[PDB]
């Protein structure tokens, strides 16, 4: 999964 | 634009002088029911004529614009936030750019707006992670503090992120500890403490720093628990389920930690997150 | 108190004029800084000849003033909502009740504080529910309307649960049914709809009322994962097991819920609502 | 179990 902007 | 009016309006009501009564100032009478509407705003001068007659301390309708503003203003912050959570970048920027080219001064707000600028730019391919970087950092370097004491660590999630995700991990994590260390000092916002911690977590991982990661995804979890959000905790069981089996646990640990992030991608329908997860744990 | 001289230093160290210069006119260099601390707050007049010396628009004084009261109250606001979630009424009650001792003139403030003092008074034990309905019903009857616009309806909760829970289920569920109908219009802010619903499904289950009970409860926890909140899932699935039992639905489906429900319990570390959960599985 | 303030 990606990172939370 | 409409609050002003209809707090003249109320008032008006509950004095007992008619608006035709408040046309003898030095306006014609229509003025009177578009500014009693919100299509028009009066001018400074020109509304000292409606706070002759209504009573009155002129503070209070300036207090209600100013309410009106503050409210005006968070929610376009909310709107804002609600469509990264939805990832609607294009829509983000469009929005930002068309409140930015009005130019109003209000300096924090601006940067609110700035910040989001430059994020969606980035993400729409607009412009080079570096560059993006180099137009948050100014953000930063105005070292303003107004309202929100949390935008200039939001702003520096972003730059943390945009360096991890770039495959700078060491520069990503030892911001994300900077945030960290100054968020300890300030309390409370602790959605934000959480997303820090899981992009922190999620870095670690990707440099091998696997137990680290892995305290991280629990604290998050252990935070996301005592705030009741569901925001990110399926991410979060997730990435403990990949902590777990680098640090080779116990199979029916590793499995129980994957349960729990496939329960939440059911509930919380995040059907692309569930994809993934359903993929690994045959595949791997 | 302490923004409006926080903000004089900020901006009078900018200006590039000195802070005993700042002195001559009106005060002692003391005053300035008894100011500059927050300590004194300055008279409408001084004040004025302040602002004559750092530039400065007079309203932007006011604008700073009228930011730090919205803020002072939010915060308070939070404050006491989070006292109402660990159930920390004696507090409330003194909390709100040193607040009022003030007697400020801000009619919605007044109305979110006495909303408070009376539900406290009423879970404390010092007043009727008779009596702590009536009290709120003065408040509906005053119908402001400020800022929150949800006030009202938060106050038409307290009065549909204190009738719920002292027998009178069918003027509770009237109640909930005018609120939902009342956020079907409005919105948005779905934590309270959840609540609201979690009460109605409550009142409806015990006038038998079971799959109207169901319907309600299920329809709150979708609302709880589409705004990503625990605040009441883990006593919501507890709810659907109750209606699944009486409507007498497969054990499977029925068990299911209940290891939901225990879940966030555990999750939650909600030790009161586990322990009543344990003894029913084998009890009922 | 109890109701929601």
């Amino acid at each position: 999964l990606p990172f939370e902007f | 634009a409409e609050k002003l009016g209809s707090e003249i309006k109320k008032i008006r009501v509950l004095r007992g002088l008619t608006q035709k009564q408040l046309s003898e100032n030095i306006c014609h009478q229509s003025e009177v029911s578009r500014i009693e509407s919100g299509a028009v705003y009066p001018s400074m001068d020109i509304l000292q004529g409606i706070a002759a007659k209504l009573q009155i301390p002129i503070i209070h309708f300036y207090e209600v614009l100013i309410y009106s503003d503050i409210e005006r203003k968070k929610q376009f912050k909310d709107q804002v936030i609600m469509l990264c959570k939805q990832k609607r970048y294009k829509e983000i920027y469009n929005k930002v750019w068309n409140e930015l080219k009005k130019e109003e001064y209000h300096p924090e707000f601006q940067q609110f707006l700035q910040w989001q600028y430059y994020v969606a730019a980035y993400v729409l391919k607009k412009v080079d992670y570096e560059y993006c970087i180099l137009e948050l950092k100014k953000l930063l370097n105005q070292q303003l503090t107004g309202i929100d004491v949390y935008q200039n660590l939001y702003i520096e999630n972003a730059i943390a992120n945009i360096y991890a995700e770039n495959g700078y991990l060491k520069k990503g994590i030892d911001l994300f500890e900077q945030i960290l260390k100054q968020l300890e000092a300030l309390h409370d916002n602790e959605e934000f403490d959480v997303k820090v911690r899981y992009n922190h977590a999620k870095a670690l991982y990707l440099d091998s720093r696997y137990e680290e990661s892995l305290y991280q995804v629990n604290k998050a979890i252990e935070i996301s628990c005592r705030i009741n959000s569901m925001a990110l905790i399926g991410q979060l069981y997730y990435q403990r389920g990949e902590c777990l089996r680098k640090l080779e646990y116990e199979e029916a640990e590793i499995e129980d930690a994957y349960k729990k992030a496939s329960f939440f991608f059911d509930i919380l329908e995040m059907h692309a997150y569930k994809e993934a997860l359903v993929n690994k744990i045959s595949r791997l």
